[PDB]
């Protein structure tokens, strides 16, 4: 009882994010020569065209990692990553203009990701 | 993933279930339920969550459910509630609570509090958000009172003035039509919320009501300008008519009447009483006795708060001083004695942890400190726990309870009794977005930013020559809420409705936002939050020892106080 | 160092306070605003000791005599007013002909 | 009758071939032409020659072609040329630049330079004339940072902000209508010109345009909000149909692209590109190639400026301290290293000596000096004279080349890109008359007199209780220009066209002069005033070293630079 | 003098670090505002002796101990910021938690 | 004390004087604003003590020597102007090329 001003009493446990929400490991590789950090809340197939990675797997899903936090790509680093699922409406609009519209049109999402050159459209 | 519940507290601010010590005090609130979807919270940065397609929406225009200003991560602690949420801002009003962001992709978000393109963020993340206080106390002495009140998270002014006259200075009152108008118009340069109290006194109705109709927001009476029935009644009765609220100091020296007197005048109607403990005046040595009746809403002024060591010296002092008292005449010994009372202050510590006195407010600058309204409350509720304990009605450690008590009688309570709490007093959805933020360290002490209509008005902040807000000095500063005609749209000018009705401020050219003072009529007692308690105060004349259900009230003074000299440069 | 409002201003007593005792000691009768500074701000740093509003009422009538201010001065200043904050809180002291 | 060189100089400050040290550093500008008539100078004071029938014409009312003010004397330094002129002001704008005084009697007087009865003087005499800087970017924190920006002779600044809010702590940005209003109306207290940004975010056009209706001037696209593809193309999409321009700090994270990406987003639209060095934040490391592209108008912040033995230190830190960078994460140690350079820093100072970044700007108070940007602009024309030499293309021993280059950085070229060139940025007939004298022991570090829309609204003055003006303490201070309603006329709000035609100042009762933004979409790099440089800009991905014309660009940092320790208190 | 308007506010620390020094001589133990008033002091005063940012930051870690101040003030001191003229111009030190 | 606003902007040269007599006792050459602070502060002082416009002439042009301040700084001060109350009431003193 030293008196810290404004202290906290964090009550116990540990708190559980994007809980019931499906997840999934995919590799994911710079292939660029300069590095990339990827934000948790970024529709993770509208990632910098020179990720590879499967792309299919990152369509209607973001980096399971807590919110407002990064995952760090070093020049020529592959590593594996969690995703989970994007909540609401599943749906992305802007960022890359792969999407504009709901996650559901896999086929569509993946053709405008063939075009453009994102890495990894299997 | 888990994340252990340090970082997470650490990250978003606590969750259900942390503590967070307030200040240097002894007390510790504690989250009740917070509105997030923990993996989704809001936060804004490079890489943060607050971004284009992400958590900030980029299809919808302003008018679709998208808000002016999100402050993520709040813990607010209001008499509503102790809990952690996202407060969303539109228009200068609070329009949500809960939780902010993109449901394009993001559970949980209330539908309304879309970050879009329009939307500014505040990060409240390991702050404490209230309401902004409410001081219904004000005499209008000195301009620089504003940014003293501002400094402790006031942003409400009711009381009356003309500046430092002695009326003005004895007295919260700027009397008459003329005078009225003149601090109404002043008033476009104050950057706060102001009210304006008119004299109430006289024997006629006119010469009252005509302040009423002339822009007043209430009425004070004083026993300076003479507390006589009369004047009481009149007053009591313009107010009725008016929908305003009436504050009293009474006849201090029963010259009229006692307080029974006071209250047959009164006779049941609605009355706000003022530093209802008497040092700050009122019939010796009972006053206090009026905050048992359920018609009144009892307030006390911050000086006598609370009961500390050097309170008494420095009143006895203060009043012989103020009223030109000499020692030699025992007519001023015996008067002095009958006012500064220790039985009595040490019981207004205990009436306010009990729940009978309602409010807290400053007196500021006739006998009472500007900035220091909410720094006393929480002294008060600190030496309160020290002195009798964890309330009875408290859980699980914390001090919830009484900290919603306390919090009350500075914020809702007041603008309860004024009128005014349909704009103000509480972080509730639909009212106007006045809101201090404070680092727990330094809660109840010094306000970190004061948001005034979801501006910005005064904040804690360094060099502005810096490369970056934060290098020394760190001071309290006016900002751009303040400047300009931003003034105007940020603050708001409280009246009477028939004066609203009469078209006073396009007569004056106010460019202030005006709110309607109403329903100050048809409260009471029991309408004061968390402060509702009516009881049989009986105070002894010969010992001035105050019982409520037959218990002498009763505490000892303090040698020293939290939120004091770790803090203070002087 | 979050200053608040009259934090800022009593910064200036003190320095006044200062500048009048170094004029002290280069041997002047002091002046008015001098001798206010000077008691003042004793006032406060004997708040900051944590002296109580008693013990400064009777210190405050001792800091300066006659001889040290100009003719007039003692007349002049017929009580000195300061609040500090106190260990228990912020208090007014008031020293009555502080100069006598 | 001759006049010796020396005392002719002392007396009217000097003439052809003359050259005069700017402040401290080794610079020196030369008199390139004089507009006098040697021996008809005019000048002011108690038998002088401005007096009635003599160089001040009693003959003519105001409108025929008489001044209102007329400056004697001024050694003019602007991008059009170092020259010795009087200067005549009427209306707020700059109409003559040539010979001032009466055609009854005297040679050579331009033909609108009459003094006249109406015509006040200012003797500059001795002092360095300059265009007021445009600082374009600017945070809206805290409201304190006009008058640091002021003293280093800043009179327009452009930015977006509602203050201290985390949002506008990270980027120049006012989201959306509702902010934009308020912020106009807070600039209407604010004594320098203003432009306020919106928010370059959204994936519809709509959320963005709105703002532009609004009243915003421009628009800022800032990763924290998502620089990402689509952001980047709407905004450029408004920005190319409302005639504004568009700032961007790019992903620095390479998040969604890396540099190239970018570019193929922006699509060779025109573009200014902020803190282009990368320290500001930008695409790791190679954000700088924007420098080399023909549709890039590039700036840099000041904190970089120039390249010192504290900068790297300094700036690890502030970024480590600013992102809550913890330095045991090991990506928190990456990003900072990949972000904070000396290799990119250095060449940086060289860029602006090659006339490759054309403009400097502060970055106020989120990672820059709101008073320093005029300050560090010739802190790094005397680095790279005492590191490169006398530029080529120099003459008769002085450093015009250089410092028209220079002073170019922060008048004419921001001037061009914001697109408020027909309105400020440089000394010329029809411009308004934001003016800056220096005396030259002073230049760059602190301004004389600031004159706003031809009043003096800043000045560096004494004791207003002495008998003259120059007594102690000689400080900078408001003048009348910033009084009253005063303020209105003597500065302009810069808004968007489309504003302007739909009312908004009468909407919101602005009564600031309204400029109007225009001519932003068809300029190129090759616009900036001697600094048109394009060039294909390598950046090592490995070292970090920068490569122009296959020769790499390094230079030392100094352990001392001039207008500092001589000249301020702390 | 031409003061520019962060050269009026820093004289402000300075007279506050005074004010804090004269109290600890006293034997105060100092509170918040007095502990952040005489780091900020002493960095901006270093600045003007010359010291690198590196030294400053060293030694900002070493000017009061938490035998210097009140019960809890260390802990309210997480980092202290300061901008002051270098040899080289202004540059930005800061300090982490100054006092451990 | 009845501050009126001279007063209280004079404060500020008075408390720059100090931060600038600390810095020379330091063995630090002074710099245009610290010189500056030092002479005016020394000429109102002199007011204060009595002296007169002719002394304070005099001596104002003795109270810093060039090897006290950075180069240049000499001649970057032409004069220096103060007003002070005198016995017989304020009066403005200028000091010509106070550091020769
Ligand atoms: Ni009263
Ligand atoms: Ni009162
Ligand atoms: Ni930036
Ligand atoms: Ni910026
Ligand atoms: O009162
Ligand atoms: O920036």
């Amino acid at each position: 009882n030293y008196i810290v001003p404004g202290e906290y009493r964090v009550a116990e446990g540990e708190i559980e994010i994007n809980a019931g929400r499906e997840k999934t490991t995919i590799r994911v590789s710079n292939t660029g020569d300069r590095p990339i950090q990827v934000g948790s809340h970024i529709h993770f197939v509208e990632v910098n065209k020179e990720l590879l990675f499967d792309r299919a797997e990152g369509i209607g899903r973001r980096l399971n990692i807590p919110s407002g936090t990064a995952a760090r790509f070093e020049p020529g680093e592959e590593m594996e990553v969690e995703l989970t699922e994007l909540g609401g409406n599943r749906e992305v609009f802007g960022i890359s203009d792969l999407t504009n519209g709901s996650v559901d049109n896999k086929e569509l999402i993946l053709q405008r990701a063939k075009e453009l050159g994102y890495k990894g459209v299997e | 993933m888990k994340i252990n519940r340090q970082q997470y507290a650490e990250s978003y601010g606590p969750t259900v279930g942390d503590q967070v010590r307030l200040a240097d005090t002894d007390l510790w609130i504690e989250v009740e339920k917070d509105y997030t979807t923990y993996g989704d919270e809001a936060n804004f940065g490079g890489g943060k969550v607050l971004r284009e397609g992400m958590g900030e929406n980029g299809t919808y225009t302003r008018t679709e459910n998208v808000l002016d200003l999100l402050l993520t991560n709040a813990l607010i602690l209001d008499y509503t509630g102790i809990y952690k949420a996202d407060i969303g801002v539109k228009d200068g009003y609070i329009v949500g609570i809960g939780k902010g962001g993109n449901p394009d992709i993001m559970d949980g978000v209330t539908p309304n509090m879309i970050v879009g393109t329009a939307t500014e963020v505040i990060a409240a993340e390991g702050k404490i958000v209230t309401a902004g206080g409410i001081d219904t106390h004000v005499h209008f002495i000195n301009p620089d009172q504003v940014d003293v009140a501002l400094a402790n998270g006031i942003t409400t002014l009711f009381g009356g003035g003309t500046g430092p006259a002695e009326g003005s200075k004895a007295t919260t009152v700027t009397p008459g039509p003329w005078n009225i108008e003149k601090m109404l118009k002043s008033t476009e340069g104050l950057p706060i919320n102001v009210g304006i109290l008119g004299k109430g006194h006289g024997s006629s109705i006119a010469p009252i009501m005509e302040q009423i109709d002339a822009g007043a927001a209430g009425l004070k009476i004083h026993e300076d300008w003479g507390a006589t029935p009369a004047s009481i009644d009149r007053s009591l009765t313009v107010a009725d008519e008016a929908d305003v609220q009436v504050a009293i100091h009474s006849d201090t020296l029963n010259e009229a009447g006692f307080l029974e007197d006071t209250l047959r005048a009164i006779n049941g109607r609605v009355i706000h009483s003022f530093h209802v403990e008497g040092a700050g005046g009122g019939h010796a040595p009972d006053i206090m006795a009026m905050a048992g009746h359920p018609n009144v809403l009892p307030s006390s002024t911050n000086p006598t708060r609370p009961f500390t060591v050097n309170t008494i010296d420095e009143h006895l002092d203060m009043l012989m001083v103020c009223h030109h008292l000499k020692q030699n005449i025992p007519e001023d010994v015996a008067f002095a004695d009958s006012r500064i009372r220790p039985e009595t202050i040490a019981a207004e510590d205990i009436l306010h942890d009990l729940g009978i006195i309602s409010m807290m407010s400053t007196d500021a600058l006739a006998m009472g400190r500007a900035g220091e309204m909410v720094l006393r409350t929480w002294q008060t509720a600190d030496k309160m726990k020290k002195q009798r304990g964890p309330l009875a009605e408290e859980k699980n450690g914390s001090d919830n309870f009484r900290a919603k008590r306390y919090v009350s009688k500075y914020t809702i309570n007041p603008a309860i009794a004024q009128g005014i709490a349909h704009e103000v007093g509480s972080i509730e959805e639909g009212k106007f977005a006045d809101l201090v933020l404070w680092e727990p360290k330094f809660f109840g002490v010094k306000a970190d930013r004061v948001i005034k209509g979801g501006i910005i008005a005064y904040a804690q902040i360094g060099d502005p020559s810096a490369s970056i807000p934060t290098p020394q000095p760190v001071m309290g500063r006016r900002m751009y809420g303040t400047v300009g005609d931003l003034i105007h749209d940020t603050n708001i000018t409280f009246m009477s409705k028939s004066s609203i009705q009469q078209g006073v401020p396009a007569k004056l050219g106010l460019k202030r936002r005006i709110g309607t003072v109403k329903n100050c009529r048809n409260i009471g007692k029991k309408d004061m939050k968390w402060n509702d308690v009516t009881t049989d105060i009986d105070i002894n004349p010969e010992t001035y020892e105050v019982k409520v259900d037959g218990e002498v009230l009763t505490c000892e003074p303090v040698k020293e106080l939290p939120m004091a000299q770790r803090y203070f440069l002087f | 160092m979050h200053l608040n409002p009259a934090e800022k201003e009593k910064l200036q007593i003190f320095l006044a306070s200062e500048l009048a005792l170094k004029r002290k000691a280069r041997g002047l009768k002091l002046n008015y605003p001098e001798a206010v500074a000077i008691i003042t701000s004793f006032i406060m740093e004997g708040a900051r000791d944590g002296k109580t509003v008693a013990m400064l009422m009777e210190e405050g009538k001792h800091v300066l005599t006659r001889d040290d201010v100009m003719e007039g001065v003692p007349e002049m200043i017929d009580d000195i007013q300061a609040e500090a904050t106190f260990p228990d809180g912020t208090k007014l002291v008031t020293v009555h002909n502080p100069i006598s």
